[PDB]
């Protein structure tokens, strides 16, 4: 996933 | 500097992160993440709930630090409704741009955080009497932070960072005309  | 919205957001994040630890990422992800399937598009919570999920303790701490620092300031000086609105607009829009940038599997409160950074900085700039402001040590580190995500120093949601930043600047700029 990608972290915001 | 502890408002109701500041703490309710912190509690939510912590409540969600605990659940991610009991059940695992994917399991919460499948329920809270932005819709991966247009069939799920009327699951309206998804457009906001992505902001609650964190994937590392450091991350929930770093984000909640910023959120409490900058979110507390907005709520203290400008009211709870103002913070509610910055939160909901920027979670929604940074999620939107993040999905376009790289699809639905992403989470975390940092789109909201970058929109708080844009807001507090430009607001204290164009509008000192509001009683909020961002230090240049901090927008040193905000500016270093966007670009580190750029270059892959680390797996950042880059639509999220940039979309929120814009949201925050835009709203602070509007607000510094009606001031």
């Amino acid at each position: 996933v990608r972290m915001a | 500097r502890a408002g109701p919205v500041t703490w309710v957001m912190m509690i939510a994040c912590v409540v969600v992160f605990i659940a991610m630890q009991i059940l695992g990422d994917q399991e919460v992800m499948l329920w809270l993440a932005w819709p991966f399937d247009p069939t799920l598009k009327f699951e309206f919570w998804r457009y906001f709930t992505h902001a609650l999920m964190h994937f590392s303790l450091m991350h929930i701490l770093f984000n909640l630090l910023w959120w409490w620092y900058l979110g507390g300031a907005v709520e203290k000086r400008l009211g709870s409704g103002k913070l509610i609105v910055i939160t909901l607009i920027s979670a929604l829009l940074s999620g939107y741009v993040q999905q376009k940038f790289s699809g639905p599997w992403f989470g975390g409160l940092s789109g909201v955080v970058f929109a708080l950074m844009g807001y507090v900085w430009l607001r204290g700039e164009r509008d000192p009497q509001s009683g909020i402001y961002l230090q240049r040590g901090l927008i040193i580190f905000a500016l270093i932070w966007i670009v580190a995500g750029w270059f892959d120093l680390m797996s950042m949601a880059n639509g999220a960072h940039i979309a929120g930043l814009a949201v925050g600047l835009a709203m602070a700029f509007v607000d510094s005309l009606n001031a």
